[PDB]
This record gives C-alpha cells, structure tokens and sequence, in this order.
C-alpha cells in the first residue's frame, strides 16, 4: 500500500 | 462566502490525489510485469510524500524518467474519466452521510 | 470506465471537504472560544479526519453541537466548490503535465 494523506 | 480559497486548496489536493491514483494503477501493473520496478516504486513512495505531487515527480525525474512520463499520462486519463462524475457523487454522498449522522445523533440524545 | 477510482476519489473528496469544514470552524473557535479550539486541535490528533464518518461519530461522544455544525458547513462548502473542480483540476493537470514534460526533456539536454 502507498497511502495518501492530507497535510 | 468566498469559497474560492477552499476551491484552490481542494483542486490542488485532487490533483495530487489523482496522481496518487495513477501511481497506484501503474504499481498494480508493475507488480505483475516488472516486480522489481514495482518494489522500487514502493521504496520510492516511502522516501517521498506522494501528496506533494510536484515534489514527488521532480524527485522521480532524477531516478526514473520513463515512469514519470507514464504517470503524467495515466493521471490525465484518469482525470478525464473521473472528473465530471465527482460533483454529483460527492454532494449526493454528503447529503446521505449528513442524513445518517443527524438521525444517529438526534436519536442518540433520547438514549 | 474507472468507476472504482471515481468511488475512492469521491470518498476522499467527502472527507477532504469535511476536513476543510473543520478548518473554518477551527478558525472561528480560536477567536470565539479558545478552549474548544485547543480541544478540537487534539481531537484531530486522536482521530484521523481522513476517515471522516468515524471521526464525526467519535466526536458525537464529545461535542454533538459541533458535529452538527460540521455537517452544515461541509455541505455548504460542497455547494460552493464541487461544480468548479473538473475544469480546475483538468486544466491544472494539463498545465502541470506540460511543465514536467518540458522540464524533463530539458534535463536530457542540460
């Protein structure tokens, strides 16, 4: 898994 | 009002998201086509916050230029296949989530 | 064609808008009641806004008034913003694609 997150 | 700033931030985040989403689809293919490439990509993705689209891509340049070009293409295909359906889907989903949440809590008060 | 990617993107967009709502409200609070802004600050450390329904639910155990305020603001933000994004992101990606392409090809030279 490559994760996406909003800073 | 002035929902313009929020829109700028949202569009940026979306751009980065779709990039992520391309990198994802590509890595799916590599895991099946060129497993070493696939794992390379993972190890790269860990060194670089993919949600910094541009930083991510500028860094990638310096290491695997063919892949960078591929992402830019895959992301834009995704962008076109997906964007029009978004305002409906989100607004509709928000209304629904809004519904359930209100019911849930407005009823939780009687408990 | 890419329905499963539409699903995941909308879900993100939902949570992102929830996030953005918590961010306006957090600014108002920081003026109005400092006490709650601090609280909302650390609430967001204990619960990831990116999984927004779980976030709102957890908040219900603590500040139901706010959960409700979030729901209203997030839908407003949605209304103001959603219909604009597909022109915006597209034309942005295109631009970006252009600049990355130019920049990559010019490195092959220099």
């Amino acid at each position: 898994e490559i994760k996406f997150e909003f800073d | 009002m002035e929902f313009k700033k929020v829109a700028k931030e949202t569009a940026i985040t979306l751009q980065s998201y779709l990039t992520y989403q391309a990198v994802r689809l590509i890595s799916q293919q590599l895991s099946e086509t060129n497993p070493g490439q696939a794992i390379w990509l993972g190890e790269f993705s860990k060194r670089h916050p993919i949600q910094e689209s541009d930083l991510y891509l500028e860094a990638m340049m310096l290491e695997n230029k063919e892949l960078v070009l591929r992402i830019l293409t895959v992301r834009e295909n995704l962008a076109e296949g997906v964007l029009e359906f978004l305002p409906e889907m989100v607004l509709s989903q928000i209304k629904q989530s809004n519904g359930n949440h209100r019911r849930s809590l407005l009823e939780r008060l009687t408990q």
